[PDB]
């Protein structure tokens, strides 16, 4: 599309997020989702094919499903309470209500369907924005109101979540379904502790960001959308598949990778609440999202694939467009451990 | 909802074997209704007819594994006199993997059923003695 | 009860568009569903509201369904007890949007224009 | 200020650029045809900018300096060689005609570039839409298996459904055996072993599948070798032709803006030139690669981006 | 903890006029170190990707690198100790004001305290 | 005396739709490489 | 060697391991991608939040 | 229920009148013997429903008078009617309004 | 009471209809609209029982915006329509999990 | 390419990175006076 529609467009999306963060009456958080929901089609469809559109339609009618049961909770808060403030929910079937809507925009298990489809069907800039900028608005609004939780419900969609994004990237070939996979199994950690303190799901959503950013990033300079494709980058930039690599150890909770800081914080604020189960299984589970993110490793850059003759021309040439803030996303993903006791700036 | 649980527990342990045994098979039944609606919904056979073929067996096995359970364990800790032990439990658990294996046909998962259910179970009832949470409430 | 009858035939013909046979024929449905509600929204005394139902939704975006199908193949207690003075309330209500929802006027007329933008951003093809 | 969408905002459109005579041009032709000629007095009379037909180190003259590379590491194959044994044990014939396709496309890629830059035109040699009829021969003399001319088939439709075909494309018709005795005359030893066969085929897939498919998006002149020897008469049926059935007058300024960052940004040109297909004439091997691309960055300038090189006399390194 | 509704709270103040009474980070903090060396591998990875001399490319880009993670890192050293601050400062008063839930404990001395003993066989 | 590598065998098990493959999967197809289906 | 190390000590925690998680990953991934089944599967987990958490 | 009576006379008069027009030479004997999907309709069509929309939210405009806020009230008006102009001039640039 | 259950019974519903997904995605979007009509009456009826003047604008807002996304999904039906030549649910079945 | 240190670029990083560092030290030094002030050390 043009420039300028491109720009506005991007700019509407965002102005429906921070519409949604900054107002304190339901309807205006329910036209500031509608706002994004309008504005981010055109983003995922930017390269017109069949699978781009596919995507866009799939992605329409979750968000508009979930839109409609948002309006319908507000709904019937304000006839059980005539209250309009986005506070305590005053009603157990309007809160639970609430809750689905906001699991389903967000993509957690059982609604975890449509993120690995929808991301392989848009290009990498539209997965990016997908993947990180989406994810604000509903754990804003699950921020504002996790008083009113029901803990059991909250905690069964996120352990739900966290095995759900575990098993399927174990079968994954394509990168961009990987990412999905892994982007379910992250929301799962950040929504398994917002009963119990929010600034760890803001500090885990900041973490889960710089690294999803970096390593789209990473996808992008090498633009690899499988994993044999991925497996020839080491024949044109082998410091490209080095630092991929060393984000793919942060991304799986290895310490002393910044991936260990919001785990370690999760499961230590559970046990202060005398939960000891469930962050036992957490830790258990993530050992999958781990096992799948060495196997990438080990077909990226531990070891060397077998090359094509081509490849030589592309040594060559050089990336016209360098992306800024790679190296910061790069660094901030992996060396922030001993910063750990920032989080009490309640980022 | 938690009735079936309330129905359950609400029985002393090494008493009323056959109540024990028919709110385990009631729970072990509604398990696997909602593991076939599932599994209807996700997976379509063939027909309608095969559809509710795959839900009566899995409703079946499901209700048969609850009743196997309970039914040992109650009579375990009926008859061993040493009520609020996991022993009776992990028989109970050994014996409804023990049924699901039959139940397959195969040795394997019987064997590899009956190990791992005598575990689970045990893990159950070490929960209840002391007071283990599961879904905890937010206390700080 | 007669709000109860229109209620029952509002949920009937919601039944019947539901089942979703022959998108015309469920077209046909809720239009019969969206002429009860607003029925039931004029007795109810939103005059103002029940003739906005019955212009824009069904004049207007049921008509472009249609269209583009075609291109294809217990009460009377909880009321109140006073009266209004010498205006309807609801219309006072609705004319406060130019002066007290400034910030609803400006999301809305934005969020329209984006969506015309859209539209034709995305009917483009190529 | 190196062109991108800020550019496009403020000032940079290249439709005012157009000028009527843009129109680029294509000149096909057998072996050792006159056609190299003709599309040199082409460009000469108007007023065109020539490309000379790509070859195994076309790339090497765009980077770096002019010069080019050694063989193994720039191309890994030889015409000689295919000239000498076609049915080669190391499968080189189809090395050559995928270096040969890339580097065709490279060519093409600059030549966009260059007319959407500056609004002048260019003619070309044989482009990629004509590149297949060497590959069509190749296959009907046995030099090649079906499986490579699947490969090429699956690289070449996800490479040019990305372009703009030529406005205009010349044809020079030479008989097969005049050609022959141009190719006595030549005296280059190793083009003495081609096979009439070989000449056939070229004509035949010429003739059958490239003309007919081009006239049906283009604008096609088919001459014979006495009425090339005259440009004036070919240029006056090119100004005298109108382009009105092919894409180029759907074209917009927002699809040239499009096509222009394509152009630009060789290694997105190039991206899908070395697809994971593997098969044995083209796939090489881990150890080999990792020497021959070790061997690659010792050459001088190689190392570091084209300005950060001490070795080839750039300097303020540090202040870059 | 959830000190978000606590009340005098500006909206989007970074750091509030009562955080003026603590102790400024020295500019020599180990932690400031820490972000300077933080900035600095930014610098060398940015020299890598964009392959330059790794160590040597660009003197004025690493300087504005290492420059700027320590000035955000020396504001986000001043938030940090004063949220501290505000936590230990709630839980003080909170214990002074309830002094029947927090008793003081009738000290014990270990020679009248019978604690068991298990013998290692 | 040479480190092994992976070899041509080695790096089709990954070239699949997924890993893993059953007799439900054996059809499936990768993703065309530009991402683009043909009009037909 | 053979019989304990090489097969039972393998067979019980590793291989066992690796072929449940094999199997549930071959079970949560084989789906078609129709939202026939998937919005019939979020109208049966609506209705079980509706009837199971309260 | 005076409205309801007229619709109701209205309707009943409307069915009468068509059943015997469509009856009445029903009794004697006779002898009783794609693809294209043009989309500048369907882009005429959604203009219409989001000019419909904006005319939607500028109906209030006869009751918008009486506020002693006359000055937000027009500020906000014209705000709206410049907005539908600007929708209507960049359906009208881009191509829109052809045929 | 029984007014406000069969709102809300209408809403219930024309969402499951929504997930049933027999075929023909104009029927999923036809459900859509039925719901937010029956959030449009309910919402309405609630307003005016309590005589929330400033609400009034409320349903309006809500109306507009939905029609809103309704030509946004309907515009998205047209081209899938229009690469398939059907609006058949299960030809939207490129990407899976 | 073929290209000079662009000294614009130079020159503009430079005096925001001098800028910086005087900024944080006199910010650190106001710093310092207003806690000694406010707590009554000096
Ligand atoms: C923390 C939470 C953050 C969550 C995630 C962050 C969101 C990242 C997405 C934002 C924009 C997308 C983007 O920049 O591409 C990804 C980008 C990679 O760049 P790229 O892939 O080469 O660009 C491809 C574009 O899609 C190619 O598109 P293009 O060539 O058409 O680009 C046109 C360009 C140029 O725009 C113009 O032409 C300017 C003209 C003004 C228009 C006037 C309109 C007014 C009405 O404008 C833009 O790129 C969009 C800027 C939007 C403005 C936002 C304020 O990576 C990042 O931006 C990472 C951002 C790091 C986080 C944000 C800052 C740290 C906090
Ligand atoms: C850590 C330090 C070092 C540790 C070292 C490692 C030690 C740990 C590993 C030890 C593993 C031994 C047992 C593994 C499980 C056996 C089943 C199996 O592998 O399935 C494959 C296999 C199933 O394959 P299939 O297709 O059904 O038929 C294959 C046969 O050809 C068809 O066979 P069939 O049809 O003729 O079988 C009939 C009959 C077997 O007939 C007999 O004569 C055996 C009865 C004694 O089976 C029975 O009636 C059941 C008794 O099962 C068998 O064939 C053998 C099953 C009978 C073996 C009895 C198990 C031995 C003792 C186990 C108890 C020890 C403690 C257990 C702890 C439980 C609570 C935690
Ligand atoms: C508690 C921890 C304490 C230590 C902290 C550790 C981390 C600190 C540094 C973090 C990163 C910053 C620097 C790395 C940038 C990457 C650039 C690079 O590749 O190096 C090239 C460059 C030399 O090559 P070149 O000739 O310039 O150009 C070649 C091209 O760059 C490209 O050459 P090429 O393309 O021809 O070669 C290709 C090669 C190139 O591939 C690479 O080398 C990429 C580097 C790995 C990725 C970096 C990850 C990002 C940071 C995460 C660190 C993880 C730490 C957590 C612990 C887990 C350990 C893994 O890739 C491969 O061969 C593929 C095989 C992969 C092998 C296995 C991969 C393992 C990676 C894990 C590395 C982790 C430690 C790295 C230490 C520093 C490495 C330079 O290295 C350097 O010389 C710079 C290193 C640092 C400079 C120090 C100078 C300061 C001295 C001044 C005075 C002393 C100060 C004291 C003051 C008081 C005195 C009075
Ligand atoms: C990988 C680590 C995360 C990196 C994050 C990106 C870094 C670049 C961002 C630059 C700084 C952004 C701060 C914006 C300037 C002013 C902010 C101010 O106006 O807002 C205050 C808020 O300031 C921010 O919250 C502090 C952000 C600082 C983030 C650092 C913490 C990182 C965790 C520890 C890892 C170490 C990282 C160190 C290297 C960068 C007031 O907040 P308030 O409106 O009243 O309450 C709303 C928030 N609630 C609901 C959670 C309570
Ligand atoms: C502060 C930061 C400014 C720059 C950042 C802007 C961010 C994006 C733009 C959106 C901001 C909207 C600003 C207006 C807020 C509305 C409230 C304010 O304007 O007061 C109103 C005053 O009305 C003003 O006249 C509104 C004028 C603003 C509209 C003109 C331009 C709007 C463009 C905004 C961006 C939308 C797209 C851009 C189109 C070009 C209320 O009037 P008043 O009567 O006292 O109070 C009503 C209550 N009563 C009845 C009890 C008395
Ligand atoms: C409840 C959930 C619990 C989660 C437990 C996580 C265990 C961590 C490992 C999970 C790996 C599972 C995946 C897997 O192994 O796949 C089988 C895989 C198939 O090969 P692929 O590389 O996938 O494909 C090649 C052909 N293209 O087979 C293998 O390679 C097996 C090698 C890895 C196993 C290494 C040892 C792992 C087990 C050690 C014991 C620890 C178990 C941890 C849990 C035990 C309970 C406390
Ligand atoms: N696709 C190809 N396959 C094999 N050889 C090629 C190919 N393209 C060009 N050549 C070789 O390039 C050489 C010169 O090109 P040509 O047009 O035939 O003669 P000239 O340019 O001197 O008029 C010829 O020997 C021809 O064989």
């Amino acid at each position: 599309m043009n420039p300028i529609i491109y720009t506005t467009l991007i700019m509407t999306v965002m102005s429906g997020t921070m519409l949604v963060m900054i107002s304190s009456h339901w309807l205006l958080i329910w036209i500031g989702f509608e706002m994004n929901l309008l504005a981010m089609i055109p983003v995922l469809m930017k390269n017109f094919n069949p699978r781009a559109t596919e995507a866009a339609t799939k992605y329409f009618l979750t968000q508009a499903t979930a839109s409609m049961m948002l309006m319908m909770a507000i709904i019937i808060n304000l006839l059980y309470s005539g209250q309009w403030t986005i506070t305590k929910m005053f009603n157990p079937v309007a809160m639970t209500m609430m809750t689905m809507a906001l699991a389903m925009k967000l993509g957690l298990s059982p609604f975890h369907f449509w993120v690995p489809e929808v991301t392989q069907g848009i290009s990498l800039q539209a997965g990016l924005l997908l993947l990180t900028w989406q994810k604000l608005a509903p754990l804003s609004v699950l921020c504002q109101i996790s008083q009113s939780i029901n803990p059991n419900l909250m905690l069964t969609m996120a352990m739900l979540s966290i095995l759900i994004g575990g098993w399927g990237g174990l079968n994954q070939t394509q990168l961009r379904k990987i990412m999905a996979y892994s982007s379910i199994a992250h929301m799962g950690w950040m929504t398994a502790v917002l009963p119990y303190n929010t600034t760890m799901t803001i500090l885990n959503l900041l973490i889960y960001i710089t690294m999803t950013l970096a390593m789209f990033m990473l996808l992008i300079h090498s633009s690899a959308t499988t994993t044999l494709s991925l497996s020839h980058t080491w024949n044109k930039m082998p410091v490209i598949t080095s630092l991929m690599m060393v984000t793919l150890l942060s991304m799986g909770g290895l310490p002393p990778l910044s991936g260990f800081m919001p785990k370690w914080m999760i499961i230590q604020e559970m046990t202060k609440n005398e939960s000891i189960i469930m962050p036992t299984l957490m830790a258990m589970t993530a050992l999958l999202n781990l096992y799948f993110y060495m196997r990438l490793a080990y077909s990226s850059s531990l070891t060397m694939f077998p090359s094509t003759n081509n490849m030589k021309m592309k040594w060559q040439f050089e990336h016209t467009k360098q992306m800024k803030l790679l190296p910061t996303m790069i660094v901030l993903s992996t060396l922030v451990l001993p910063m750990t006791p920032a989080l009490s700036s309640l980022n | 909802a938690k009735t079936l649980l309330h129905k359950y527990s609400d029985i002393p342990e090494g008493t009323e074997c056959h109540r024990k045994a028919y709110a385990s098979t009631s729970i072990g039944g509604a398990t696997g209704l909602i593991v076939s609606a599932y599994s209807i919904a996700l997976k379509p056979p063939a027909s309608f007819l095969e559809g509710v073929a795959r839900t009566g067996r899995y409703t079946f096995t499901s209700a048969a594994i609850g009743a196997i359970f309970g039914l040992t364990s109650c009579i375990s800790a009926q008859v061993r006199e040493k009520p609020d032990d996991p022993l009776n439990y992990f028989i109970g658990g050994c014996a409804g993997g023990l049924t699901l294996g039959a139940r397959t046909r195969s040795y394997g998962i019987g064997a590899a059923a009956c190990a791992y259910m005598g575990l689970t179970a045990a893990l159950v009832k070490m929960g209840q003695l002391e007071g283990w949470q599961v879904f905890a409430e937010p206390k700080v | 009860y007669i709000a109860f009858i229109l209620s029952t035939i509002f949920v009937i013909g919601f039944v019947g568009f539901s089942s979703k046979p022959s998108p015309i024929y469920g077209g046909l449905g809720l239009i019969v569903s969206g002429g009860v509600g607003c029925g039931i929204v004029l007795n109810f005394g939103g005059s103002f509201l029940g003739l906005m139902v019955f212009l824009i939704y069904l004049g207007g975006m049921l008509v472009v369904f249609g269209y583009t199908t075609a291109m294809a193949t217990g009460d009377w207690v909880i009321y109140d007890t006073g009266d209004s003075g010498f205006f309807s309330e609801e219309a006072m209500g609705i004319a406060a949007l130019y002066s007290y929802g400034t910030w609803l006027v400006i999301v809305t007329g934005w969020s329209l224009l984006i969506g015309v933008v859209v539209i034709m951003e995305i009917t483009r093809g190529n | 200020l190196q062109y991108g969408p800020l550019a496009f905002v403020l000032g940079e459109r290249t439709t005012r650029k157009l000028t009527e005579t843009s129109k680029v041009i294509t000149v096909d032709g057998n072996i050792c045809s006159g056609k190299g000629r003709l599309a040199r007095e082409i460009a000469e009379k108007l007023g065109l900018r020539h490309f000379p037909e790509a070859g195994i180190h076309y790339a090497d003259s765009t980077t770096g300096d002019g010069k080019p590379l050694d063989v193994q590491l720039s191309g890994n194959c030889s015409l000689e060689k295919f000239y000498d044994d076609p049915k080669s044990n190391d499968g080189n014939s189809y090395r050559l005609q995928s270096w040969l396709y890339a580097s065709r496309l490279l060519q093409y890629a600059d030549a966009l570039e260059h007319l959407l830059s500056t609004g002048q035109g260019v003619v070309l040699e044989r482009s990629i839409y004509s590149d297949f009829v060497f590959l069509e021969a190749m296959y009907r003399q046995g030099f090649i298996r079906k499986q490579c001319v699947e490969h090429y088939n699956e690289v070449k439709k996800v490479t040019a459904c990305e372009y703009l075909p030529p406005h205009v494309v010349v044809y020079v018709d030479v008989p097969v055996p005049e050609i022959q005795s141009r190719i006595q005359k030549k005296g280059n030893p190793h083009e003495m072993k081609i096979t009439a066969a070989y000449l056939q085929d070229i004509e035949n897939a010429y003739k059958k599948t490239f003309l007919p498919e081009m006239s049906e998006k283009c604008e096609v002149l088919q001459y014979s070798a006495r009425e090339a020897e005259d440009a004036e008469k070919v240029v006056e049926d090119i100004e005298y032709l109108k382009c009105d059935k092919g894409p180029w007058p759907d074209q917009d300024d927002r699809t040239f803006h499009r096509l222009r960052m394509l152009v630009q940004n060789k290694l997105e040109v190039l991206n899908y030139t070395t697809i994971p297909v593997y098969l044995p004439e083209i796939t090489i091997g881990a150890h080999q690669s990792d020497r021959v691309f070790q061997k690659f960055t010792e050459l001088p300038g190689r190392k570091y981006s084209p300005g950060y090189n001490e070795d080839v006399g750039d300097k303020w390194i540090w202040l870059k | 903890t959830m000190m978000s509704g606590r009340p005098g709270r500006v909206p989007l103040q970074f750091l509030p006029n009562e955080a003026r009474s603590l102790p400024p980070p020295k500019l020599t903090d180990p932690r400031l170190v820490y972000m300077g060396f933080l900035g600095y591998c930014s610098g060398l990875i940015d020299n890598a990707i964009r392959r330059r001399p790794v160590v040597s490319a660009g003197l004025h880009r690493q300087l504005l690198y290492v420059t700027s993670f320590v000035f955000f890192g020396y504001y986000l050293l001043k938030r940090q100790d004063y949220m501290y601050a505000l936590r230990d400062h709630d839980m003080f008063a909170y214990v002074k004001s309830h002094p029947e839930d927090f008793p003081e404990k009738d000290k014990k001395t270990y020679g009248e305290i019978l604690e068991e003993f298990h013998p290692v066989r | 005396a040479r480190q092994w590598q992976p070899d041509v065998e080695w790096a089709e098990q990954f070239g699949g739709a997924v890993m893993y493959p059953t007799k439900e999967t054996a059809h499936w197809k990768p993703p065309p490489w530009n991402d683009v289906d043909p009009p037909k | 060697s053979s019989l304990l190390d090489l097969i039972w000590l393998e067979t019980i925690l590793p291989k066992t391991t690796s072929f449940i998680q094999m199997k549930m990953s071959i079970m949560v991934s084989n789906q078609k991608g129709l939202i026939k089944l998937y919005f019939l599967s979020f109208l049966i987990t609506i209705m079980i939040s509706m009837t199971l958490f309260n | 229920m005076n409205i309801m009576l007229t619709l109701l006379t209205n309707v009943t008069l409307a069915s009468l009148l068509v059943l015997i027009a469509f009856w009445l030479p029903q009794l004697n004997a006779y002898s009783e013997k794609r693809l294209p999907f043009s989309m500048k309709f369907f882009l005429v069509a959604i203009t219409f429903l989001l000019f419909d929309l904006e005319i939607a939210l500028l109906l209030p405009l006869p009751w918008a008078s009486q506020t002693n806020n006359l000055k937000t009230m027009l500020t906000m008006a014209l705000f709206l009617l410049i907005l539908l102009a600007a929708s209507l001039a960049y359906e009208w640039t881009q191509k829109g309004l052809e045929w | 009471p029984l007014v406000y259950m069969n709102i809300i019974m209408a809403f219930a519903i024309a969402l499951a209809g929504l997930l049933m997904y027999r075929s023909h995605l104009m029927s999923s979007l036809l459900c859509l609209e039925g719901m937010m009509l029956s959030l449009f009456i309910m919402s309405t009826l609630i307003i005016l029982n309590t005589h929330f003047t400033l609400a009034n604008m409320m349903p309006i807002i809500l109306l507009v915006f939905a029609a809103c996304e309704a030509a946004l999904g309907l515009s998205l039906l047209v081209m899938v329509s229009n690469t398939y030549g059907t609006d058949y649910v299960q030809n939207l079945n490129l990407l899976q999990c | 390419p073929h290209g000079s240190p662009d000294w614009l670029k130079v020159g503009l990083t430079l005096g925001t990175s001098v800028f910086l560092w005087i900024y944080l030290i006199k910010q650190h030094k106001e710093d310092v006076l207003e806690y000694k002030r406010r707590n009554g050390l000096e």
